[PDB]
């Protein structure tokens, strides 16, 4: 109910990895 | 090289963010049970030590981002690197506000004061970055990066919504 996928640290890792590989 | 170094620092920032989160959620669980204050204070100390770590890593990220920019004077690389910085400061902002919530429950008034300063400083740095990033959006023609900007924007909105639900 409180959990946000956007606060997930793995998501942040995947977002960095995506952003870095653009 | 420094692009690897940026990613490596980012990994260390995300890892310290995770330590803040882990400590905060254990703190909240403990405070709702009525856990003894030494355990609550342990988790607050763990958040503070990880925050200190993140603050230093962001200084390294920042001084490394600057060298990569200006050496490259490339718009797409600058936009990439500012969006990484934009993400790292969001994670720092969340980490500050979570520690502030714990410090407030434990009544640690001096830590709350210091975290107030840190959150306004990160807000100010986030707004500076938004200004530079918005300028580069005009200048780059990579919609992948435009989607990446939209994503971190939606991250901060959700993070703010999450922070309001905690306090």
């Amino acid at each position: 109910s409180d959990y946000s996928k956007y606060l997930d640290s793995r998501r942040a890792q995947d977002f960095v990895q995506w952003l870095m590989n653009t | 090289g420094s692009m690897e170094k940026l990613a490596e620092i980012m990994q260390e920032i995300i890892e310290a963010y995770q330590e803040v989160k882990d400590a905060f959620f254990k703190f909240i669980k403990a405070v709702h049970e009525g856990a003894p204050e030494e355990e609550l204070k342990k988790y607050l100390e763990k958040m503070k030590e990880a925050l200190e770590k993140m603050k230093e890593l962001l200084e390294r990220l920042e001084k490394e981002a600057k060298k990569v920019i200006e050496e490259n004077k490339d718009k797409k690389l600058e936009l990439k690197v500012l969006l990484m910085l934009r993400l790292a400061y969001l994670l720092l902002k969340v980490s500050i506000e979570l520690t502030k919530i714990a410090a407030e429950k434990l009544g640690d008034k001096e830590l709350v004061e210091e975290l107030e300063k840190e959150s306004k400083e990160v807000e100010k740095k986030i707004k500076e970055l938004e200004e530079r990033i918005k300028k580069l959006l005009e200048e780059v023609d990579d919609e992948e990066l435009k989607e990446a900007y939209k994503e971190v924007e939606e991250m901060e909105k959700e993070a703010e919504k999450f922070l309001e639900k905690m306090r």
